[PDB]
């Protein structure tokens, strides 16, 4: 059944496209009239559905372009160790990491820009980084800069070779359309084979290499005293020295007495109080187990044999009462769309960025980064963002989808109609519970900030006046903070301290994640979450169901799924597509990314972080102010922006000067943004229609029509700007803010 | 000494500019040995600073009561080294810029499709005006003269 | 006087489960422009109020929500399927207006037989300015 | 039972369980607002005492005065001024929607296509009827919660 | 409702009606041109203004043109 | 009675002159003739 | 006709081609009790004017505001209480 159909010499290797610009387009194959058309150019250069209208030329075009990605991630990967090898402190790090700052960038010396090498730490001179990734380092026992020169040159060479896979799979050989529609194989080994066979062999690393280095590392060793890695692969009485079940070898595993392996699989759920970390021993067993999990995941797919699950057999046997056929079709429009899957892949790989954003403050799963508040901020906000975009250009491609490869005659479902049926009412009790929320999470802070500026601090919704405290939360985290007992046994600990009968972990000055305790503002501000995240799923949710029709425009999918308006009438009806609609729902993941890591930076500064001194008095970053001032928008302007904001605004002559450069610069960038969100294209192009006259005056005109910017692409470079302006302002602000007082 | 301000080479402040920048990088130095790669980049720092100081009270720069140099724009002959030499310097290489620019528009103007080439520079065609702005001033007088440079309505 | 309208009868309409971008109260205090196909087989085709229809072997009839919703669907019908289609305008008093082709030819061959309204003599620079149609209903555009 | 309106599948609404269902459908076929036949006032009267109940709720406990001695009797008086103001809106309504004396806009049919009688309530004269019946209900209500308040203060929580 | 009106610099390629999604504009015999047919809008009533009809003009400028003006529940678009 | 002017003219401006003033205008909005 | 087979549009009856239905509108007769009817018929017939009815709910609600906002003392209200408080020197002696 599955094959390994592939056809050889599809597409020639030569230059000869690169000379004539947007061959891949018809229209854009011809010349530039106009300037619109380099940037017609670019906007369709990925559009292969709209280059093609075979399934097979965009499925190998998408796959070369995989390889591609994988390409610059490998490089980018051989960049982070090398520069690690060569221009940083972490050989240094190790010796004192809870005092080092980790630095991985130095600058050249040319314009003054050389202050930016500052006093980090280890006798270097250097940009203190927030990636964490001397975190991992320490966490895969490197304990040297050659091992990472190593790893740049071995990831030099993959990124070589992925690009080589990715000519070779278009050019030389190239798969046709039955090998990529062949699911069930891909399932069954990117389950068993990647993700099954990853874990184990990390899980292998995590066992030999990581974790007895580690005992070391965290007991008082020096780096150039540690043995070698291959030197517990070599010699196993090192290895066994720290862990004798290694004595035995294999026959506690084979013999099934896995008793005799806890001193390296361990469940001793918890932070490693020497580090702030988890125990790598937990983290060994628990991808040890994530290995088994996903061997046995990937065997359920029906491939070549009379074995598997065919997933047209899982997917047509649930048909619902009312619901109809139920899930028939779907096979069809997943394997004959690479949209609706990317769309599904984005959704769930932001969310699940989103996920590890939450779980790695809260776990945290490296040594020492805990105690690296800026990385701690910098990699929730990160990911937290990367999870936003993710989930945005999820609803874009649902979009693309239904405008282009949605077909109720062909590639039928029966879900889907019936979502399309009730699209009015899905998205009417949507745009109820989004004012309700916004009502009940913000006039509730307008109410707060009234109050206090009424002087009726008795009438607020705080921890003092009126009680909306997180009564299911507060039962969840006092449950899970009592979990260790009756309900998980073998845990020796709750499975993370960010509950209130945890406990804290002291390391070094810092205090890395005692109990978070949630309040009236945590209250608050999770249901302001939940009202951005909502009116979010509104905007791209409306966009994606009303991307073929409305009742205002009822062949809005003959329009297109990127397209501005169509026209005047209606009393207008710009912004009806489900491309403006997405770029409206950028705003929003911004507006509620950004009040997250607001929450995040400042729940933590002052409920979480801070310095513990040797007699066990915990003084907190801010000192606690989080439910009294994050119950007021002026708070939010005054202990967290205002006061926050007097470290990257102070860091003018010091080593964190590009982080207040950024800040006015992204703050420029922003506003900049407005000026393409607010205006028209009719107004520029009569301006560049008069300076045209200017410029024709002196024989100066461009053959290329100076045209000003479509309507679509204005909106494109409003969010755009507007987003990354937004975005490294907040960036600038974080961690000159976390880096100063740290 | 115009307008109110004492040259840098005569200003107190000028020196307490020098003197803060040379303790806030010394302060930065006695954290390294004086011999490795950091130590050695900021006493190359400090000597850059200190030259950088001298020269700017050399050159006859005119520091305020704020003790930095406030540039002289009003064409003072003494102060044409920080406006219109440089400016001259501006003009030339932009209108270099400017008259290429236009003799390559011009040049590819005679051609079947011209925007092409304002995609695909044309950098034979270029490299030989790339050096004919270097007599722009001239050239474009003469354009003007006879009337080359504005192009006629019709 | 050359083409009657055609007085659509109770002809039967397509299956279909039912949706929410369908008759609101404007069909209740003003027209819905029904409209009618023919189609040769039972196939299924995209509703403009959103979701999937199966219109019937035969005569068929849908009363959607205005003039665009029945247009649009009368063009993907004309080019996707390659059928003749007619929709009508339905008041709430009972009055059935034809207006599709209105001379039994779509709005594309100039067929003789209708006459030129919104017809300006002139290229569209030769306008009067506003000022010379000042305190005048008369816009700019009707002279 | 998700089936169309009345069976009619381009009508822009369904039969689903919380529609037309023997039980939600008879809770929303035997109360105030849609017992057609019976003349608007009786209607408006219980629609005005069940709100100023549940008005006079949320403000005696809720409230700028609510831990005073001035919160049950300020609180009602809230609540009987914002009765006041519901039929002072309800009777705008009542002018501005129908004038005098046409008959009446609501439907004349029902599911079962009978050719019921029209809903006097969305005439004028009806209309003013009930927002009568509103204020009448509202003001009495508000003060019966005054009074249940007043002399039955223990069972109900204070907190 | 709105005023859409056919000015004589037309070519009667017929892309202005075929192009206009409410039926407001149809072609007519005329002799101004080679092909010997130009636009014509009675049913303006229907137009909602959404200039499909403009964006589809191919002149100097336009032959055919839009004006917006009163609008009414059919212009505007409204099933409710 | 000069301090007790605020207690006849602002709830009677900022609550009275909006009835009076919305609902003649809601009256005048909706008219025939 | 309307309920033929798939048939939704009777030319004849609009009402239930348009959806003219009183969807929970019951034609049911008076469930109330004829005297307690007859009681507020009586006792809410006063307001059948509503014309009469608006002047009366304006004019007496906003004499009834300005009754209460002008008799209520500063125990209900702080703003009548007045300062009951020294006033504090402003910035720069008090300018
Ligand atoms: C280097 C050798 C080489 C040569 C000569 C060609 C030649 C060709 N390829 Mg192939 N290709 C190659 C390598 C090569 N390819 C590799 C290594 C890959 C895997 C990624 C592919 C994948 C591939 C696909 C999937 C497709 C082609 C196509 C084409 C044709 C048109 C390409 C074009 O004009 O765009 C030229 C484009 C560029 C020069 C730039 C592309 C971007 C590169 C890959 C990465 C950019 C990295 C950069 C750092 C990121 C930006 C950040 C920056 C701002 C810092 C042409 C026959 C197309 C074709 O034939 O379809 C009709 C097509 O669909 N190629
Ligand atoms: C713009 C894209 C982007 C960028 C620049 C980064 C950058 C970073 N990430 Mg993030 N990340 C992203 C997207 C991105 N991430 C997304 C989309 C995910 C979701 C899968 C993650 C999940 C993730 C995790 C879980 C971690 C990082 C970490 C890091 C840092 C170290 C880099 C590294 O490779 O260490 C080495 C990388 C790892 C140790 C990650 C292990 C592999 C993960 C758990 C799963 C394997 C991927 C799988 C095959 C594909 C998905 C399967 C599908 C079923 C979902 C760095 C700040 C690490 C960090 O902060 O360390 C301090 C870290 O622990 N990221
Ligand atoms: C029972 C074997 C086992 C063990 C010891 C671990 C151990 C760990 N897991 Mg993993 N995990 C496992 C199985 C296991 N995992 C399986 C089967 C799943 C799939 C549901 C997961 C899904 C999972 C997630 C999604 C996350 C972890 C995380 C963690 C860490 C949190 C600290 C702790 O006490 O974990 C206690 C672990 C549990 C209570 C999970 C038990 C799940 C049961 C066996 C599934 C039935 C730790 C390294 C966290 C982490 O790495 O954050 C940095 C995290 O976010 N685990
Ligand atoms: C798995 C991830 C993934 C994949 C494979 C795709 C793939 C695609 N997307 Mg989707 N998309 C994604 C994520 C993804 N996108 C995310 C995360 C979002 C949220 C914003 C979107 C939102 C989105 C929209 C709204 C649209 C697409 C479109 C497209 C298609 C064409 C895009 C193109 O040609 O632009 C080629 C590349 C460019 C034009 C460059 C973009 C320039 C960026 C914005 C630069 C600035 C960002 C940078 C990080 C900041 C540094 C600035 C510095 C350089 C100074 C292509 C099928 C389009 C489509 O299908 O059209 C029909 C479309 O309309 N996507
Ligand atoms: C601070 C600026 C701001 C505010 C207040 C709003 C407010 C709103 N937006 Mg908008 N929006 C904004 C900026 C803002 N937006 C920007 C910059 C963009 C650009 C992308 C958008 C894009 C946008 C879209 C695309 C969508 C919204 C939606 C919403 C609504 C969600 C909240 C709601 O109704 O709950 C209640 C109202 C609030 C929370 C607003 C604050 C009001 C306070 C609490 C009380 C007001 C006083 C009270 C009534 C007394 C009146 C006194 C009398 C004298 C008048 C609401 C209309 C969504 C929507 O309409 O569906 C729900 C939606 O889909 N907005
Ligand atoms: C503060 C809000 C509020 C509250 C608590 C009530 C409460 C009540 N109303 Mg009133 N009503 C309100 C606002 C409110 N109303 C408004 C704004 C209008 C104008 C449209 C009306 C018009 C009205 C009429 C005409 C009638 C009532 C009636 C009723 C009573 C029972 C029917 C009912 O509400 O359930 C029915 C609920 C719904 C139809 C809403 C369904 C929507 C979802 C499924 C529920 C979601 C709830 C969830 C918690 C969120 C009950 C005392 C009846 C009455 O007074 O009987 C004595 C009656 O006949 N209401
Ligand atoms: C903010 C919300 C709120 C608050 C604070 C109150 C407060 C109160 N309610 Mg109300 N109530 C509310 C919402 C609210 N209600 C809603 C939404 C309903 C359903 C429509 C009711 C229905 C209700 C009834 C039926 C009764 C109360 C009564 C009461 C009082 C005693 C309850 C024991 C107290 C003053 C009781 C009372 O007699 O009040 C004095 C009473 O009998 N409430
Ligand atoms: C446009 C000019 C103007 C403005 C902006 C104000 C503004 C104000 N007046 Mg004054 N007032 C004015 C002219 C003005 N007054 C004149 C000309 C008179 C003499 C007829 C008064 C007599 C007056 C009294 C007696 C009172 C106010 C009060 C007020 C306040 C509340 C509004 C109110 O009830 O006013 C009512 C004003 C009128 C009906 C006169 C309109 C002409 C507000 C600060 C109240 C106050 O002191 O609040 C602090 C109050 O009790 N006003
Ligand atoms: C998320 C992401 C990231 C990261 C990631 C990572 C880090 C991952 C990892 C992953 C992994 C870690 C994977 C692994 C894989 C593996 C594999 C794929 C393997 C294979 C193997 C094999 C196949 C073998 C076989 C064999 C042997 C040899 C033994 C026995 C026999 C046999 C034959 C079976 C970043 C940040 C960059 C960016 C974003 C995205
Ligand atoms: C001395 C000085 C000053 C003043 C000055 C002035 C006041 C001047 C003026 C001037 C003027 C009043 C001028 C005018 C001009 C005009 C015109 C009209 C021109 C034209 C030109 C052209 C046309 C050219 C062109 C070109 C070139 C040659 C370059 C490049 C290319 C091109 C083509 C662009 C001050 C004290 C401040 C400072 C110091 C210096
Ligand atoms: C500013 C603006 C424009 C005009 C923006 C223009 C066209 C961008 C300016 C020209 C760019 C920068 C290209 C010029 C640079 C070229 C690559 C040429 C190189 C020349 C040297 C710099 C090398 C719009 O078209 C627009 C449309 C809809 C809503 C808002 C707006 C809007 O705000």
């Amino acid at each position: 059944e599955v094959k390994i159909l592939v056809d050889r010499d599809p597409i020639k290797t030569s230059f000869e496209e690169w000379a004539k610009p947007g061959h891949f387009s018809r229209t854009i194959a011809k010349g530039p009239d106009t300037t619109t058309w380099i940037w017609n150019l670019h906007a369709d250069a990925h559009d292969f559905d709209s280059h093609t209208s075979d399934l097979e030329e965009i499925s190998r075009k998408v796959f070369s372009a995989h390889f591609g990605q994988l390409s610059i991630i490998f490089l980018w990967l051989s960049g982070m160790y090398f520069h690690g090898a060569r221009f940083s402190n972490y050989e240094a790090w190790l010796s004192d990491p809870t005092h080092i700052g980790p630095s991985a960038q130095v600058v050249w010396p040319i314009v003054g820009q050389e202050i930016l090498n500052g006093d980090v730490g280890g006798g270097f001179r250097g940009i203190q980084i927030t990636s964490g990734f001397f975190q991992i380092w320490r966490a895969s026992g490197i304990t040297s800069e050659l091992q990472l020169y190593c790893t740049a040159i071995g990831a030099l060479v993959f990124a070589a070779l992925m690009l080589f896979a990715g000519w070779f799979h278009y050019h030389k050989a190239a798969p046709k359309l039955a090998w990529f529609q062949d699911v069930e194989s891909m399932l069954n080994h990117h389950l068993a084979g990647l993700l099954g066979l990853g874990s184990l062999s990390w899980a292998g690393h995590q066992v030999h290499v990581s974790l007895p280095i580690n005992q070391f590392l965290n007991a008082g060793v020096d780096p150039k005293e540690i043995p070698l890695p291959h030197e517990f692969i070599l010699n196993r009485d090192l290895l066994a020295q720290l862990y004798p079940s290694f004595a035995e070898g294999a026959t506690p595993f084979f013999t099934l007495n896995w008793s005799k392996y806890s001193e390296f699989l361990t469940f001793r759920g918890g932070l490693d109080p020497v580090t702030g970390g988890l125990w790598l021993t937990d983290i060994a067993h628990h991808h040890l187990a994530i290995a088994i999990l996903f061997l046995i995941a990937g065997h359920m797919y029906r491939t070549n044999w009379g074995i598997g699950h065919g997933i047209k057999d899982i997917l047509e046997a649930h048909k619902g009462p009312f619901t109809g056929q139920g899930h028939k079709g779907l096979y069809e429009i997943l394997t004959t769309s690479w949209h609706a899957q990317l769309s599904l892949n984005l959704a769930m790989l932001g969310s699940l960025t989103i996920i590890v954003a939450h779980h790695m403050y809260s776990m945290p799963p490296y040594p020492y980064l805990a105690t690296d508040y800026a990385t701690q901020l910098s990699l929730f906000t990160h990911h937290m963002w990367i999870g936003g975009f993710l989930i945005v250009g999820a609803a874009a491609h649902a979009a693309i989808f239904m405008v282009r490869d949605y077909d109720p005659t062909n590639r039928y479902n029966d879900l889907l109609d019936r979502v399309l049926r009730h699209r009015d009412a899905i998205i009417s009790h949507l745009n109820w519970v989004c004012i309700f929320l916004g009502f009940h999470s913000f006039g509730l802070y307008i109410h707060n900030d009234t109050m206090s500026a009424l002087g009726r601090p008795q009438d607020m919704f705080s921890d003092t006046a009126i009680q909306l405290q997180p009564v299911f939360a507060q039962w969840i985290q006092n449950t899970h903070a009592l979990a260790p007992g009756v309900t998980a046994p073998g845990e020796t600990a709750s499975t993370s301290l960010t509950w209130g009968g945890g406990e804290l972990v002291a390391v070094g000055g810092k205090v890395a994640l005692l109990p978070i305790p949630l309040g009236t503002a945590d209250f608050l501000v999770h249901h302001i979450h939940a009202f951005t995240i909502h009116v979010t799923v509104l905007i791209l949710l409306k966009g994606v169901l009303f991307a073929r029709s409305s009742r205002l425009i009822p062949d809005k999918a003959n329009l297109g799924f990127r397209f501005p308006c169509d026209g005047p009438g209606r009393g207008g009806t710009c912004q009806v597509s489900a491309w403006d609609h997405v770029f409206l729902g950028l705003f929003w993941m911004y507006n509620a990314i950004s009040v997250v890591i607001f929450h995040f930076s400042w729940k933590m500064q002052s409920d979480v972080w801070g310095s513990i001194s040797d007699q066990g008095v915990v003084t907190h970053i801010t000192g606690g102010n989080f439910a009294q001032s994050s119950i007021t928008i002026n708070g939010w302007l005054r202990d967290f922006l205002w006061a926050q904001a007097s470290q990257v605004i102070q860091s003018y002559g010091s080593s964190l000067s590009a982080y207040g450069l950024f800040f006015l610069g992204a703050h420029f960038v922003w506003a900049f943004s407005l000026m393409f969100l607010f205006s028209g294209r009719g107004y520029w192009q009569e301006l560049i229609e008069s300076i045209v006259w200017a410029h024709n005056k002196l024989k100066v005109a461009p053959a290329t029509q100076p045209r000003a910017l479509s309507i679509i692409q204005g909106r494109a470079v409003g969010v755009t700007h507007y987003l990354l302006g937004g975005i490294a302002t907040t960036w600038a602000f974080f961690l000159a803010r976390i880096i100063a007082v740290g | 000494d115009i307008s109110g301000l004492t040259p840098c080479k005569d200003s107190k402040q000028f020196a307490k500019r020098e003197k803060q920048q040379i303790k806030k990088l010394e302060s930065s130095l006695k954290l390294y040995a004086p011999e490795s790669a950091p130590a050695l980049a900021l006493n190359a720092q400090i000597e850059k600073t200190k030259r950088r100081f001298d020269n700017y009270g050399k050159y006859g720069l005119l520091c305020g009561s704020d003790g930095l140099p406030h540039l002289i724009v009003n064409g003072d002959q003494r102060h044409w080294g920080e406006f219109i030499t440089p400016g001259i310097l501006f003009l030339y290489i932009a209108g270099w810029i400017g008259w290429v620019g236009r003799s390559y528009l011009i040049a590819i103007s005679g051609e079947k499709k011209p925007a092409m080439k304002e995609i695909i520079i044309d950098v034979p065609l270029a490299s030989r005006i790339i050096f004919r702005g270097f007599i722009w001033p001239v050239a474009a007088y003469r354009e003007f003269l006879n009337g080359d440079l504005i192009a006629k309505d019709v | 006087g050359f083409t009657p309208p055609q007085l659509d009868p109770n002809t039967p309409s397509p299956i279909f489960a039912g949706s929410t971008g369908g008759l609101l109260r404007k069909a209740q205090v003003e027209e819905f422009y029904v409209i009618t196909w023919n189609s040769p087989k039972e196939q299924i085709f995209e509703m403009p109020t959103g979701g999937a229809a199966i219109m019937r072997e035969g005569p068929n009839l849908l009363k959607l929500a205005r003039k665009e919703q029945c247009l649009a669907l009368g063009t993907r019908l004309r080019s996707k399927y390659k059928i003749t289609y007619q929709f009508y305008r339905v008041f709430p008093n009972g009055e059935v207006q034809y207006l599709h082709p209105k001379d039994g030819v779509y709005p594309e061959k100039a067929n003789p037989g209708r006459e030129g309204v919104g017809l300006n003599m002139r290229s569209i620079g030769k306008n009067v300015s506003p000022i010379e149609v000042k305190f005048t209903g008369k816009q700019s555009y009707d002279l | 039972v998700v089936q169309p309106i009345n069976g009619d599948p381009f009508i822009g609404s369904l039969e689903t369980p919380v529609t037309s269902s023997p039980l939600i459908a008879w809770y929303l076929s035997n109360l105030p607002g849609y017992r057609t036949a019976v003349n608007p006032l009786l209607r408006g009267v219980e629609v005005g005492l069940a709100h100023g109940f549940f008005l006079v709720g949320p403000f005696v406990k809720a409230g700028p005065l609510r831990n005073t001695a001035y919160a049950g009797s300020a609180g009602s008086l809230a609540a009987a001024g914002l009765v006041v103001i519901l039929s002072m809106c309800l009777t705008i309504y009542g002018i501005s929607s129908f004038k005098e004396g046409e008959p009446s806009i609501a439907p004349s049919l029902t599911l079962t296509g009978r050719k019921k009688q029209p809903d006097q309530l969305q005439t004028a004269d009806g209309w003013a009827k009930f927002t009568g019946g509103f204020f009448f209900g509202g003001i009495s209500g508000v003060t019966w919660a005054y009074f249940l308040l007043y002399v039955l203060d223990l069972p109900y929580f204070v907190k | 409702s709105h005023s859409v009106k056919i000015y004589d610099t037309c070519i009667g390629c017929t892309q202005c009606v075929r192009a206009c999604p409410t039926d407001v504009l149809e072609m007519i015999p005329w002799d101004g041109c080679k092909a010997k047919q130009i636009a014509s809008a009675p049913r303006t009533e229907d137009c909602v203004g959404c200039k499909r009809c403009e964006s589809a003009c191919p002149t100097d400028f336009l032959s055919v043109r839009v004006y917006l003006w009163h609008e009414t529940t059919r212009s505007m678009g409204l099933a409710y | 009675t000069f301090n007790n002017l605020p207690s006849i003219f602002v709830p009677l401006v900022g609550l009275v002159f909006p009835a009076i003033a919305m609902a003649s205008l809601f009256l005048h909005i909706q008219k025939n003739k | 006709k309307y309920g033929d087979k798939s048939v939704y549009f009777d030319l004849e009856d609009l009402g239930n081609t348009t959806g003219q239905w009183d969807v929970y509108g019951s034609d049911a007769p008076s469930p109330y009790n004829p005297l307690q009817s007859k009681f507020f018929e009586t006792f809410a017939a006063p307001f059948t004017k509503r014309g009469l009815l608006l002047k009366f709910l304006i004019l007496g609600g906003g004499s009834l505001l300005t009754y209460v906002s002008a008799n209520s003392t500063g125990d209900v209200l702080p703003i009548k209480r007045g300062p009951q408080e020294p006033p504090k020197l402003g910035p720069r002696g008090k300018l």
